[PDB]
């Protein structure tokens, strides 16, 4: 069961329903009224590495192993913060 | 063991999961249930070199290493446009801006 | 009043492994008999430590360096019970599956002096998500809380 | 009887803590004493290095000055003893008494000294004796904390 979340760009990002419901804002938009969520102003760069983060989230949640660093490039961080927080996750 | 995967064509990308020991034909049957075109209609790839039926993710160097969670491994994924393939095209995501001043050290 | 979370003076010993399964330096935390956070000698990563502890006692464990919340088997409180067939207790501290947000809040503070976090080009609300560092004492309110709405 | 021994014990106990400070007693004025003496000077310094601050810090609750009444120090000191009386909080209850005395000095109300050691023997013989009575007198106390 796969939902599409689609960049300001146009790239298409193909990725479980479980692992979108990881986004507070993605959930409420696909819990709501009439599956795709189009972001006109989050680049594919931002996009991408959020699907990582969502599919790290599933991988290490309730894990009682070791658990590695999710890993930020100075480069992207000031942009995912804002994405993450934008996206509630 | 799991493996990581962005399986990529295009502007689309896939994000999936796979064990180590499944086949590359195995994962065509996953690109099948979500894009719709049969494994003999689809080409696999690891950069540009073209990946068998036969061997297994690891056999290709699809390792829990290399293909985390957290910074998957790319799959290039080409159609059958006629009897013949289409050329593997993966356009690349956007780019970062400049390094802010107060980001440096 | 004695405050909710405390270490019990059980008297009772209990030999504990602290053992650093995160990439982090971690500070453990001791909850005294009245509640009051005290710090530890730190462990470095992939290290551990056999510790004289004892039956009831509060342990929470932390980011040496950035106060980072870190969690031991799986949760954020750590109690010793009595050594069954003389085996020391594990702790084994991990890092949590941060959010998203609180990931890249650790990151931006890690690259950014904090005299600059105020020139980020950044909404107000994200500079004060910045500058509202963890710590131990707003964990123990909002695990405080949680008790009492569960008692 | 056992009244006077309290109150030589108390005297001793503040008496070494102020020596500790650099203050001697002089200017603020059967058990096996020497031994009960030694063991309560041994623990009082075992209490204050290793136990003290895992505890609530009862000087925090009580700031004497000349006006202060016993009754403030005695409902202080119940607090300690709030879940019942042991070896270790009785040695807790002299190390205050010596907090107490330091403090006393260090805020130019030496007058207090003597007036806390009177106190002090008051609890003693109040609320703490008739336990000692029942749990193997300070004889027990030397043996389970004494060298």
């Amino acid at each position: 069961m796969y939902v599409k979340l689609i960049s300001s760009d146009g790239h298409e990002f193909i990725v479980k329903r479980e692992h979108a419901l990881t986004s507070g804002t993605i959930k409420a938009m696909l819990s709501g009224p009439g599956n795709e969520v189009n972001f006109r102003e989050i680049p594919s760069h931002v996009l991408s590495k959020v699907c990582m983060y969502f599919t790290y989230k599933v991988r290490y949640t309730n894990s009682s192993t070791e658990i590695p660093e999710f890993p930020i490039a100075p480069e992207i961080a000031l942009e995912l913060l804002m994405a993450a927080n934008f996206l509630d996750c | 063991m799991d493996v990581f995967l962005m399986i990529r064509r295009h502007k689309t990308t896939i994000f999936t999961d796979a064990k180590e020991s499944s086949t590359v034909f195995e994962l065509k049957r996953i690109v099948e249930g979500i894009l719709k075109r049969p494994p003999d209609e689809q080409r696999l790839y690891k950069d540009d070199q073209l990946l068998d039926d036969g061997k297994t993710l690891g056999e290709c160097g699809f390792t829990s290493q290399t293909a985390r969670p957290q910074a998957p491994a790319t799959v290039g994924l080409a159609f059958r446009a006629d009897d013949t393939f289409e050329a593997l095209c993966i356009e690349p995501f956007s780019s970062p801006p400049e390094l802010p001043d107060v980001m440096k050290p | 009043p004695r405050p909710v979370l405390r270490s019990v003076n059980s008297r009772e010993p209990s030999q504990v492994i602290f053992c650093n399964r995160s990439p982090r330096v971690v500070l453990p935390v001791w909850l005294n008999f009245d509640g009051e956070p005290q710090p530890y000698p730190t462990l470095p990563p992939g290290t551990g430590r056999r510790i004289h502890s004892y039956r009831g006692h509060l342990w929470l464990f932390r980011d040496a360096g950035t106060h980072d919340g870190l969690l031991v088997n799986q949760t954020e409180l750590f109690v010793p019970s009595l050594n069954v067939d003389g085996q020391p207790i594990f702790a084994n501290i991990t890092l949590p599956v941060y959010t998203l947000k609180e990931r890249c809040l650790q990151v931006v503070r890690s690259l950014v002096k904090p005299e600059n976090y105020r020139r980020l080009d950044i909404v107000r609300s994200l500079y004060e998500d910045l500058e509202d560092h963890p710590n131990v004492q707003k964990d123990l309110e909002r695990l405080t809380q949680e008790r009492i709405a569960h008692q | 009887a056992m009244s006077q021994s309290n109150r030589e014990l108390v005297v001793d106990f503040l008496s070494y803590k102020l020596s500790q400070k650099g203050y001697s007693w002089s200017q603020f004025s059967v058990i096996p004493m020497a031994a009960v003496k030694q063991a309560l000077r041994e623990a009082g310094d075992e209490f204050e290095l290793r136990y003290r601050r895992a505890f609530s810090d009862l000087t925090s609750q009580l700031h004497i000055t000349p006006g202060t009444a016993y009754q403030s120090f005695e409902q202080v000191v119940n607090e300690l003893f709030r879940d019942g009386v042991n070896w270790g909080r009785i040695v807790a209850f002299f190390s205050f008494g010596g907090a107490l005395c330091v403090e006393s000095v260090d805020k130019e109300m030496q007058v207090l000294v003597s007036r806390i050691a009177a106190w002090m023997a008051t609890y003693l013989n109040d609320h703490l004796e008739p336990w000692i009575q029942e749990n193997g007198g300070w004889d027990t106390f030397v043996e389970l904390y004494g060298n």
